[PDB]
């Protein structure tokens, strides 16, 4: 049909979510 | 001068005062209509019972409906709406039936210039409730031509009168589908028990098919 | 006897005529692109009876999709010019105050009228009282902007219906374009977007009178040879 | 037709 | 004579069913105009209601396949220090002439996407650019 | 007491461009003096009450 | 051979500059009430930026300047309501003035 | 929202608390329930 019509896909530009300064450590 | 002034209630309404106490005022509701389909109400407030009957009657005239007839008598089709808690069920009519319906719908009809119907109401009695509700279900009746363009099909009558010719009332304007509605073994439609217990016999009322005078 | 050829050669002739005075001429895709009518708000704030015109959401921020708005701004830009053209008297009604001057001249300018200030209760439902018993209310009334500065519809949309008053208005994403009888989905906020629908309008209105004018002398050297 | 009292506004009007 | 129900169908419906039944002696001046160019939806007042539980709108968010190759550009270099000039409908950004060569690059049939994005980087500092890693 | 003139013609058109706001000359003259501020931008007490 | 609105917006400098937050872009000087700076960047809203201290008397009418942008329309939904409250005008910050 | 009502009509409507405001403000204004809240919360 039209080449530059938008495509469906997920947010390239999301951010990542936030994450408290103890994210990830025992 | 075409059209006609019909009260509906007046009522005495109190009204509690913070120095003169208890106050009497008027709410009237009256319809208009001309007998040709345009029909309108509206409610008026006075003091005095008189200026409220201005009111209303001269306000009417500004909130006109039109209401689609069949054949300039009857309704197009069986109309069953509620309006808050006031049921109003209408059953399309032929001629010669009259107006069988409450005593405010007979007067409502006399103003839209429907001949031959019949009503019940139930639930909540409410005239206000049963005026607008009234004219809210005759404005949002189907006409056969609408029909007949929403589907791109005739619309044939069948009379028992005229045994089996088939008497097209309504065409569709634009193109003619060629692919037949779907017949449906059975319809999943919505019945009223009242309707159903009297077509069956089981509907037994000593206040049902009375003689009364032509309405 | 004359009366009858007059309406057939004056008044019913144009409606005879796709595109009369030729509006189509006079924006595009393009033009409209560049002004920036394809810019909405922000998708939190969308109207839902505004979706059919939207062509998308770019980074939560809607675009009106101006093959749409080009369609609908014809039709309204073609009512406009033939009431214009039929003598009715045009209304131009905004609240938003960045532009009530702009407007206030665009309508002197075409000839019409402009209604860019707070709108008192009962304007056009009590038009007779507040006027006069002989108070001729407008035939067309052309909304730059349907919403009033508390962000609610302008009252004059429900009473110009209530009126039996057709209405243009330039409705975007966050406009209820229900009532408004030629509505035209686009960019109400950027100054580059109204000051184009202040042109297009005043262009039509202006081109439309004097169609009338012209057709009206030809009507009348013919008629006495 | 019924006489529902006739109302006149000129009479007290400028 | 005439109908202020708003809310009962359109101006035009309601004018059109008067002047039927007589009730409207002459027609508006708009009429016939509305008649021969007829909006594209009749204008019925409608009720907005809310959505809910599996009800969403259908409008899809506007993406594009650069909008890949913008997003990495962006975290690898950052935004240029060269300003948009969205006055300008023919601007072209520092990631607009990175995306360009990028795509030059895959018709050439690269199709990796580490190396295809480094390649990339070494064009356009032989031509000049100036491109600053965020990190 | 001075009487307002008529304020439309034989066919209807109000004469004013700002006829339907009811303050048509009030609103006029707010028009002028916010018109005459605007071009100062682009060029740019005992006695008397 | 008509350029489509798909083309348009797909080529558009706006569409291009992705999200708006952290971008420089150029702004002009439109309106001006006391020491309230009105910016146009080439978006749907306009921004409102106090007067630099220093220099302040270069920023004029049709001054182009240099702005850090935050959101193109700063709007925010408020507990009960059904849509978003919107104040009409983007969020930048003025860095300084753009010169040749 | 919660048993203290938040669903006023005019929400959108920007907050201009100035001193100019209140020379143009019409006195025959009746403040209402949540106009208080406002100026309570400023305090805040
Ligand atoms: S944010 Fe706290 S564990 Fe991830
Ligand atoms: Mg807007």
């Amino acid at each position: 049909s039209n080449e530059d019509l938008p495509i469906s896909m997920e947010n390239p530009y999301k951010e990542p979510l936030k994450k408290c300064i103890l994210c990830g450590k025992h | 001068e075409d059209f006609d002034t019909r009260i509906l209630e007046v009522r005495n309404v109190f009204t509690m005062t913070a120095k003169e106490g208890r106050k009497k005022s008027i709410r009237v509701l009256v319809a208009v209509g001309n007998g040709k389909g345009a029909a309108g109400f509206s409610i008026g407030k006075a003091t005095d019972r008189m200026d409220a009957f201005r009111k209303a009657k001269n306000r009417a005239v500004h909130h006109l409906h039109y209401i689609e007839r069949y054949e300039d008598h009857t309704i197009f089709h069986d109309i069953s709406l509620r309006f808050k808690r006031t049921h109003i069920k209408m059953k399309k009519q032929p001629k010669g039936y009259g107006l069988r319906c409450h005593r405010a719908i007979i007067t409502i009809c006399r103003l839209i210039g429907i001949k031959d119907m019949y009503a019940k109401v139930s639930g909540s009695i409410n005239m206000l409730s049963l005026t607008q509700g009234l004219f809210r279900g005759l404005s949002r009746q189907e006409t056969h031509q609408q029909l007949a363009d929403k589907k791109g099909l005739h619309v044939v009558e069948i009379r028992e009168e005229c045994g089996p010719l088939p008497i097209v009332v309504a065409s569709p304007r634009g193109p003619l589908r060629k692919d037949p509605e779907p017949e449906d073994e059975v319809p999943d439609v919505k019945l009223d028990w009242e309707d159903v217990k009297t077509a069956q016999g089981m509907k037994r009322s000593v206040w049902s098919n009375l003689k009364r005078a032509a309405t | 006897e004359d009366s009858t050829d007059f309406n057939d050669k004056i008044l019913n002739e144009p409606l005879k005529h796709s595109d009369f005075f030729n509006v189509k001429e006079l924006f595009s895709v393009r033009s409209l692109f560049d002004a920036r009518v394809h810019l909405g708000h922000k998708a939190g704030c969308r109207h839902r009876f505004m979706e059919p015109y939207i062509f998308g959401s770019r980074l939560d921020h809607d675009i009106i999709d101006l093959e749409q708005t080009a369609t609908h701004l014809q039709l309204a830009l073609n009512f406009t010019a033939h009431m214009a053209y039929r003598k009715g008297i045009i209304l131009f009604i905004s609240r938003n105050r960045q532009f009530s001057y702009l407007i206030e001249n665009m309508a002197r300018d075409c000839g019409e009228y402009a209604h860019t200030r707070y709108f008192r209760g009962g304007m056009l439902t009590n038009a007779r009282l507040l006027f006069g018993p002989t108070v001729r209310l407008p035939d067309l009334i052309i909304f730059l902007h349907t919403l009033n500065n508390i962000f609610e519809p302008h009252v004059a949309v429900r009473d110009a219906a209530k009126m039996n008053i057709p209405t243009v208005g330039i409705v975007d994403t966050n406009c209820n374009p229900c009532l408004i009888t030629y509505p035209v989905p686009g960019n109400d906020d950027s100054p580059l977007a109204v000051h184009l629908y202040c042109r297009l309008f005043q262009t039509a209105i202006t081109r439309a009178k004097e169609k009338r004018q012209q057709v009206e002398a030809l009507y009348r050297l013919q008629g006495q040879k | 037709a019924f006489v529902i009292p006739k109302k006149n506004v000129p009479t007290s009007k400028r | 004579a005439g109908s202020r129900l708003e809310t009962v169908g359109s101006i035009f419906s309601r004018t059109r069913d008067l002047v039927r039944a007589g009730v409207l002696k002459e027609k508006p001046l708009w009429f016939d105009v509305y008649d021969a160019f007829p909006p594209l939806r009749e204008p019925v007042f409608q009720r907005p209601r809310v959505r809910y539980g599996k009800a969403k709108a259908p409008i899809q968010d506007i993406w594009y396949h650069e909008d890949r190759i913008r997003a990495k550009f962006y975290s690898v270099y950052g935004s240029g220090q060269r300003a948009f000039d969205l006055f300008n409908p023919n601007f072209k950004s520092t990631c607009q002439r990175f995306v360009e060569k990028y795509t030059e690059l895959q018709k050439l049939g690269e199709t990796d996407e580490e190396k295809l994005f480094v390649e990339t980087g070494k064009a356009l500092l032989a031509e000049g650019v100036i491109l600053r890693r965020v990190g | 007491p001075r009487q307002r003139a008529i304020q439309w013609g034989e066919d209807g058109r109000p004469f004013h461009y700002l006829f339907y706001t009811g303050k048509q000359s009030y609103y006029s003259l707010m028009h002028d003096v916010y018109g005459m501020l605007l071009n100062l931008e682009k060029h740019q007490v005992i006695g008397s009450r | 051979n008509v350029e489509s609105f798909a083309s348009m917006l797909r080529h558009s400098p706006l569409t291009q500059m992705g999200p708006a937050k952290d971008k420089l872009v150029i702004g002009r000087i439109f309106h001006i009430v006391e020491n309230d700076l009105y910016i146009d960047f080439g978006g749907k809203f306009h921004c409102v930026c106090r007067r630099p201290e220093v220099d302040g008397e270069k920023y004029q009418k049709g001054t182009r300047v240099r702005l850090r942008l935050l959101d193109l329309e700063l709007t925010s939904r408020f507990l009960g309501a059904t849509t978003d409250t919107t104040v009409l005008e983007a969020n930048a910050v003025l860095l300084g003035i753009q010169e040749s | 929202k919660v048993w203290y009502e938040s669903p006023s009509l005019g929400s959108h409507s920007t907050y201009k608390p100035s001193k100019l405001e209140f020379l143009m403000r019409s006195t025959s204004k009746k403040t209402r329930k949540e106009d208080h809240a406002r100026l309570r919360a400023l305090n805040g």
